């Protein structure tokens, strides 16, 4: 996963999941 | 343009983020998404050679680390008129 | 005399011409002509080493020499990843099977 | 007529004008903006085909890297939004 | 659409690419591009709270590598109604 | 596409097969085949800068090992108005 | 002749004395005296390319020791007509 | 102008490279393109003496290692009235 | 008198007191005040050679204490007429 | 009145507070507000020599540590008539 | 061009061979052949700055080994209208 | 300005060199162009005293090093009512 | 008058520079410029025997180091009339 | 009809006259002029074809190197430019 910019990298919410979404 | 950029991946999160890379990188319209089968899903986009190249670069960079990741990508520049019915 | 005069370009090319360079002879144009920060300098290098002692580094090398994926020398501008041109970094390390472009 | 956007931003106007010269002598581009940001920041903004803009901005950045105070930014723009266009001269 | 987002860059083109990141990140209405003077350039957008939050987060992430780079990036949720006539 | 690509090689064989590489790689027009002399043959194409780039890449990739092979392949992205008479 | 040369400096003292060096050193006409901002002053002259060389070299030689002196000395041998709108 | 700039090389590629460099670097009008034999190609241009010098040096510099290389270049300010029939 | 005297300084406290020195050391007409940018301020006056010399000496003497100080102080005995649009 | 008092300062808060000190301490009328460029802010007041002197001294003493500080502060005792266009 | 080249030498023989070098080196026109007196002879030519500079270089380089040698050699690129009555 | 300035040169190259310096420096009217003989050449200009002084100082300090040098450089402040037949 | 002079090189660039040397060196008229083939080029001049000697000698022996170089030079005072078709 | 220029310099007129005499005794060169440079310097000018000019100039040189002060400069123009003679006085 490249620079955040276009796509968020590994922004967790509660427990473990990457949930990068959009 | 008529150049054919196109991406292969496993899952629709990578498919639609690759589409977003298509539509945010360069002036390229997608001619269609396709459910290849067995989990394989592809996107087919039309635009100028440099445009489709920038688009595919963006898709590849934003795709490989999403879900299963990118499976294939290819950069047809002059699709012959005989291939249009196949798309 | 020898009207044919060998002058070395700022990069290192030998051109036999007439030139416009400096000499201990005809005056009115010496005035310390050494400062050189100009693009497309047709001023000969010989002026710079003989009369100034400071050799600048060349320009106007618009030809960008790249190596095609099959390891042969292409050139002519170039459309890859420039170290200073930014906003094109992502994707630099990805494979693009098909009609080669980088 | 390509809407691909390219820039050169420089510390001073001399590298800006040299970069614009390289823009026009390198690839096909239309110059839309020459703007004095202030305090020496000078921006040249051109439009054209994506590959053409890429090659042009690359050649310009290479040419003007030293000239005067030198280059500061060579940030190629992928594609401006329809909404971005009014802010860059409409 | 009332939440106002706003950012400086130490240079014009970092601001322009910041606005590009704004519009490619989430739905934003870039209302203003202003020259501070001496090189600082401001851009200000409008949108929803989370929308502008994510947009400016992406912009700051994509800005530091552009020229001098980011200088200031913080956002407000409830703008004061009298400020916009001065904006 | 006013961008000019062009490839010169030893012998007409690599020249014209590289011309086919031109025409099947991207959007180009084969505007000239020229006999330099002593076996040197040149082919000229016009098209988009990215299209020209991809074309010449494919042409070299075709013409390396054709007969005695390639000697020189190059591009002029934006030729001036005084070079068109060179055809 | 439409060849171009142009000079950058701090403030107008070196700027206008360099302009005088232009106008006493070679038969050139100054088309631009631009206040770039923040002490950035540019003077741009048109003439024959050898005259441009002589003028700009004389101006750089008479300019660097006046106040803060020279910042940049450049010549544009062939100004593109596409660049002329910037002038 | 009356001065005659002039370059010659192995193969047509570096020939048009020098031609494009000259027509971009000086107040020069291209007037002659000669296929000599054995791959020798000569490009000869007409313009003022300073422009001729600048164009020749720029073309020779930008054309150094590309292709098979130059063989020479020269700056002639006045050929005689009887020399122009040779071109 | 067309002789050009002119002073550069930081801010206009020294600039206006330099104009004071201009107008008392000699009866020389002041042709302009210019805000260069970045704090640089210039005063342009015209007169005969001796009056300009006396005025500029007085101004240079007077500016050494005021504010940050004077930047550059030299004379133009005769500006070239082509320099006129420097106004 | 013919006495011109005037202050240069870094920023505007010291400038405006000094102007308030001017209007409160001596009967001097503000005749100029100037943005020099780069943030240098200048105030021009007109009044009698003694009033101008006292006001300038008081304002400079009370202005030195205000915010980011004062730059220059002096008094033009006997301004010339041709200095009036330099208002 | 109105650039004035001019060469002074020991007697008339180096002057004539220098004029030969003038007319065979670059585009110049002999405007004057002057016998100063006491063995000094000067030649006066006009043309473009670069052409005249190359021509006078060639003339010197010819004259050093001819006769008693060179005396003086100068390049005036901008002859003022007040100089015209002197030529 | 009736003040007479004048320069004596060993030969003709420094003569018109100094004349160009005169006519480029300050207000001078070249009235005398005398080839005295034996290498002595005189240039005689008229104008304001200070202009003449500055001009002759600049001209001598420029032209001493060209050729074999200058002879005399001083100023006639008030030429008399019958020196004109010698002018 | 009818003396035939000869210059021969590889590549017409030393050939034509030898030709310029011919028309600048002695009273000889060039009557032919022939492409031998394989890059060999020839210039064919006519003039007086001593003139042919002086011209050809100077030009050929001066242009040997011009690029890939002159190959041979030769002189004929009288070609036979029957050798006319070669002319 | 020879237009090549054979022309030399002597300190004093005695070497000039005797050198010109040798000049016109050694080849068919038309004596086109004598000029007094100033301070005793005298330049003699003749026209003829290249070989005659060479031989006659050589002869005048080795005859005049001793006479009086002697030779100053001996030179041979083979291609006088079209503009030179009008500036030379034709």
């Amino acid at each position: 996963i490249a620079d955040a910019s276009w796509k968020v990298g590994k922004s967790e919410t509660d427990s473990g999941q990457t949930v990068t979404g959009t | 343009g008529i150049a054919l950029g196109m991406i292969e991946t496993r899952g629709l999160v990578p498919a639609i983020e690759a589409a977003d890379a298509m539509t945010k990188a360069a002036e390229v319209r997608l001619i269609g998404r396709e459910f290849v089968g067995g989990g394989y899903v592809t996107v087919l986009v039309r635009g100028e050679t440099g445009a489709v190249n920038a688009a595919v670069r963006a898709g590849a960079d934003a795709c490989e680390r999403v879900g299963d990741g990118l499976v294939a990508a290819h950069i047809i520049a002059r699709p012959h008129r005989e291939v249009e019915p196949a798309l | 005399f020898e009207k044919v005069g060998s002058y070395d370009t700022l990069n290192g090319n030998n051109v036999t011409g007439t030139g416009v360079g400096r000499s201990d002879y005809v005056t009115g144009n010496e005035y310390g002509s050494c400062k050189n920060l100009t693009g497309d300098e047709y001023i000969g290098s010989q002026q710079y080493e003989k009369f100034c002692g400071s050799t600048p580094k060349p320009e106007a090398r618009k030809v960008g020499l790249s190596l095609s994926s099959k390891s042969n020398l292409i050139s002519g501008t170039m459309t890859g990843r420039s170290k200073i041109v930014t906003g094109d970094e992502p994707g630099s390390c990805k494979v693009l099977t098909g009609t080669p472009y980088a």
